[PDB]
RNA sequence: UUAAUUGGAUUCAACGCCGGGAACCUCACCGGGGGCGACGGCAGGAUGAAGGCCAGGCUGAAGGUCUUGCCGGACGCGCCGAGAGGAGGUGCAUGGCCGCCGUCAGCUCGUACCGUGAGGCGUCCACUUAAGUGUGGUAACGAGCGAGACCCGCGCCCCCAGUUGCCAGUCCCUCCCGCUCGGGAGGGAGGCACUCUGGGGGGACUGCCGGCGAUAAGCCGGAGGAAGGGGCGGGCGACGGUAGGUCAGUAUGCCCCGAAACCCCCGGGCUACACGCGCGCUACAAUGGGCGGGACAAUGGGUGCCGACCCCGAAAGGGGGAGGUAAUCCCCUAAACCCGCCCUCAGUUCGGAUCGCGGGCUGCAACUCGCCCGCGUGAAGCUGGAAUCCCUAGUACCCGCGCGUCAUCAUCGCGC
């Protein structure tokens, strides 16, 4: 079979576990209260999810 | 700097000459009587046209 | 938790909101609404061009509600069509217009002007517009037009004015647009009223 | 042969209208209610760091979320139990009934 | 220096920064091995295309390929266009976002007027303010954005509410002490007093008194008061500039690669080490070190999880396991501090770097390159030149704790 040499190994944890649910990246995710968020993606899309900026 | 603002002074002078006979130097009088008077809803705001007003009343009692 | 309940739910309505924004472009989208009901979720669309949305007598809305319950997690989905309440008090909805006029092929002044003669006319009290990119050359450049009364800073502009953004493609390059809009029955804090 | 009654919303007005009418409910017929006792309210905090990039000044963005909470007790009655039973509550309210 | 030690940032405004605490992944670097061309067409193709496999060689391991023959039925990279994809170049082609000038007090408009014109005036003068904040005079008269107003929290009082929160008074039962006149501790009834939790409301306005200033704007000093003169701490950063940073978060033009610069797998590296520098931790001891004993928190978090309680072990740890989707159960009986004894100014009973042997946990994997425990060993250091940093009140100094990152790992960041 030619298609095995594609395909990832499915990873439990780790950095490679892990992608934003907005733009793919790895790395810097949220993963506070289950949000799988860059912190990049967080800052322009919190304001739609209810966040403010009391103080 | 305890500057007086100017809508604050706006509003306060056409209060006075509207109902000249409705204030005195009384501060609590005046409060009461700006509350009623306008749509005013913060209390800040409240308080410091009714001390202006009250100066008011009293400078023009004197005569200046 | 009860946390976490709130969160997942925000979540669907924002990844929901970006498709559809993205795909019903040409159609005006102006917002989505999502009720439950115990026979499953009511989903409203708010567009300014519903034949679009429909797409000669179906063929579009089964597609949309296939993949709403397919790829995002809605159950028993049911898409309702509507129109938008107020077109020229919507900032997002200008600020797609002016992009599609400028990737017609309209001078930028001219796109601006109109969109502003609009606005005013239909009774606000102040508008805003920004425009940024490679305009007349390749040293980027950026331009606004203004009148009105428009509140920039404090509480006030962030709960009264409506923003809107949106990018134009263009052979050359991006072209940014930016809106901003108040409503006729915004009250600043400093406007008192005596009672005669 | 009490009812328990638990309510969660991210706006405070809500609540309280579904905390009345539940309130008038009870008034409009001989039933006792335990007043709507508030539960403390739920804090998320979140901190980010401003820039995409990492270059200047460090500047952080705190954003919140605030969640509040009502508890209500009312004994078992059908007559009333039905009219609190078809009470349409807002989209932003969370409201779940048990019996103790 | 190396096969590679991937790249960006260099005064303030680069150097515990890119949330950058990299064993694999992340990954972009180095050695090696495989896979990928929608759609058009050319050779070819049921007399079977494209594709897949039991065993055994090559191999780090591999139907990847070869040997050995079995499979299945409609497309066809052996060829030409085209295309997917690109952490490949360009932040001096762009969008968006961010730092700095700067939370500084600035930047403009309508009409009039002055100058041939670029321009000027208003926006100037005196006093005043944290402020282009105000009061008077003026060829100016009036407006806009910024400042202020606004929003969140803290401190005082009132009303409503009484569970999963609170226990003062009253009643009953049980157990202790100086034998019980008296004084304690649990449990059950019962209650919303007190604390707390969270909705609404009150309260401060230069309002009152005395001076200075002009009799204005304001300033200085007192009473009463929980609070006194932006009450205190935060959020929100105008028109622009900085060819400042980012195309290596995402979006995007042009140029490149396009059977490799795309997609996977294995092993290495980012952890090297004559040396220069930034920010820190631990110390150089008595304003202490050791041993035994005694006290008092808050913020947050928990179902891929927090785990009380019992048993085994010297420790690190191990075997069961109540309750908890949480004001209910758990993390959770902090340290600095106080009392008693040993040491008495010494490279020591100061300091704990470095190294040997042994025991453990996470993980697919612990050598390169993880963290913890026991015994042993015992480096420099005895207060620091020229220089130079932070801070005005519950602030600085000193002391610990929580969350983020996270399978395991905190001398870090954000908070208490
Ligand atoms: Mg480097
Ligand atoms: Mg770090
Ligand atoms: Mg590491
Ligand atoms: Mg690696
Ligand atoms: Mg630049
Ligand atoms: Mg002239
Ligand atoms: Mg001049
Ligand atoms: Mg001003
Ligand atoms: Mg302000
Ligand atoms: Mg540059
Ligand atoms: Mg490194
Ligand atoms: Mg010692
Ligand atoms: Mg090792
Ligand atoms: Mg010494
Ligand atoms: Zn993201």
């Amino acid at each position: 079979a030619k298609a095995d040499y594609n395909k990832r190994k499915p990873r439990k944890f780790g950095k490679g576990a892990r992608r934003c649910i907005r733009c793919g990246q790895y790395g810097p995710i949220i993963r506070i209260h289950g949000l799988m968020l860059c912190r990049h993606c967080f800052r322009e899309v919190a304001p739609k999810l209810g966040f403010r900026k009391y103080e | 700097g305890k500057i007086r603002q100017g809508f604050i002074k706006r509003v306060a002078r056409e209060l006075f000459n509207k109902y000249p006979n409705e204030f005195t130097r009384d501060f609590e009088h005046n409060k009461k009587k700006v509350e009623e008077l306008t749509n005013v809803t913060s209390k800040k705001i409240r308080n410091r046209i009714a001390g202006y007003i009250t100066k008011l009343v009293r400078m023009k009692e004197e005569g200046k | 938790a009860i946390e976490r309940y709130f969160i997942r739910e925000a979540v669907k309505e924002m990844l929901i909101d970006e498709f559809l924004e993205k795909e019903l472009r040409r159609a005006g989208y102006g917002g989505l609404d999502i009720k439950k009901t115990p026979l499953g979720t009511k989903v409203i669309i708010f567009a300014a061009n519903p034949g679009y949305v429909i797409g000669r007598g179906g063929r579009r809305i089964r597609e949309l509600t296939r993949i709403l319950e397919r790829q995002f997690g809605l159950e028993n989905p049911q898409i309702d069509v509507q129109e938008i309440k107020n077109p020229y008090l919507n900032a997002k909805v200008q600020a797609v217009r002016i992009a599609q006029a400028l990737e017609r092929g309209i001078h930028f002044r001219r796109a601006a002007y109109a969109a502003m003669r609009a606005i005013m006319s239909n009774g606000a009290r102040g508008v805003e517009i920004r425009i940024s990119g490679k305009l007349t050359g390749e040293r980027a450049k950026s331009v606004r037009f203004y009148q009105g009364y428009l509140a920039k800073v404090g509480n006030p502009a962030e709960t009264l004015v409506s923003k809107g953004y949106a990018q134009a493609l263009l052979k050359l390059g991006v072209i940014g647009v930016k809106v901003a809009i108040m409503p006729p029955d915004a009250r600043l804090p400093d406007e008192i009223e005596i009672i005669e | 042969q009490k009812a328990r009654i638990k309510l969660a919303s991210t706006n405070v007005r809500s609540l309280e209208e579904v905390a009345n009418q539940i309130k008038q409910i009870a008034e409009r017929t001989g039933v006792r209610m335990s007043g709507p006792i508030p539960l403390p309210t739920k804090r998320i905090r979140i901190v980010t760091r401003k820039s995409p990039d990492g270059e200047g000044s460090a500047t952080f963005d705190r954003w919140e979320l605030r969640i509040h909470k009502r508890l209500i007790d009312i004994e078992a009655d059908e007559r009333a139990m039905r009219q609190i039973m078809r009470i349409r509550v807002p989209e932003d309210v969370t409201i779940e009934i048990e019996l103790i």
